[PDB]
């Protein structure tokens, strides 16, 4: 985090500093917190656990005299896949936002196997806008989420009532949850998908839907791309 | 369905009426007596209706 202050404020760029393993580092914590005679807190960690994530975490952000940024990935790592543990937890509260990996999608063998559905970015409404990435941006997420929300509804109400009395909008939403996790999610490790490609790629998702069906969706945003 | 049924049952039933007067006589003898197999008959099939 000193360095990318450095490139950021004193050298006007725009870092993305990208930390792995908050779990490891928060064990790291507990080990040099218990090496002095501090009792240790809720799990183990201690009291204090919460002050030195928002430091390492706040140490990023934009600033006004300076033409730079630091934007932060924790790649935080549960321990028992428990949002309700203390690092989790705490470090969603300083953080503004969550991308979930799943072991269900990793299992399926999907990669990224990145679960959207608890998965969400906090400033969204700000990285997505017109000047910035493309016009759709906004709606084509927010309609990729709820026919997401959907598709997996129907998944798991398809073995209670039978594939054949799913609604219309179902069935198609079930086709959109096999080629969105197959096709959209599936992304190889070493392919780049610019945003406009991705969002080209997600309108392919959405044009298996009538243009009525697609209800998130602005009228002029559906009668310029669909 | 009930509806049906009962309007298709009073059409039956004036049927038989009309073939009785025509025979003459009552054919529920004949037709009882005559009642060693049944010409109709129905099996059930497990549809599949919703869960």
């Amino acid at each position: 985090l000193t360095t990318a202050e450095y490139l950021a404020y004193q050298t006007e760029r725009h870092v993305l500093t990208i930390l792995t393993d908050m779990s490891s580092y928060a064990d790291a914590l507990r080990e040099v917190s218990a090496a002095r005679e501090e009792v240790p807190g809720r799990r183990g960690y201690p009291g204090y656990m919460y002050t030195d994530l928002s430091t390492i975490y706040e140490r990023a952000g934009r600033v006004e005299g300076r033409n730079g940024s630091i934007t932060q990935i924790p790649i935080l790592t549960m321990p028992n896949d428990d949002i309700t543990h203390p690092i989790p937890d705490l470090t969603g509260y300083i953080t503004e936002g969550q991308i979930f990996v799943d072991r269900q999608l990793h299992n399926k063998g999907i990669y990224p196997p990145i679960n959207v559905l608890p998965s969400l970015s906090r400033l969204m409404k700000s990285a997505i806008g017109e000047g910035m990435t493309r016009k759709d941006h906004g709606d084509v997420s927010n309609q990729l989420y709820a026919k997401y929300a959907i598709g997996k509804d129907a998944a798991a109400m398809k073995a209670v009532v039978g594939e054949e009395a799913l609604s219309i909008e179902d069935k198609l939403s079930l086709e959109f949850l096999e080629k969105f996790e197959k096709t959209f999610i599936t992304q190889g490790a070493y392919e780049d998908r610019t945003v406009f490609e991705s969002l080209d790629q997600a309108w392919s998702l959405l044009r298996i839907y009538p243009k009525e069906m697609l209800n998130r969706i602005s009228p002029k945003i559906l009668d310029e791309f669909y | 369905a009930k509806q049906k049924m009962g309007r298709v049952m009073q059409t039956a039933a004036f049927s038989l009426a009309e073939v009785s007067y025509a025979t003459g006589e009552n054919i529920g003898y004949q037709v009882q007596e005559s009642v060693s197999t049944a010409r109709f008959k129905v099996r059930a099939r497990q549809e599949n209706v919703s869960g």
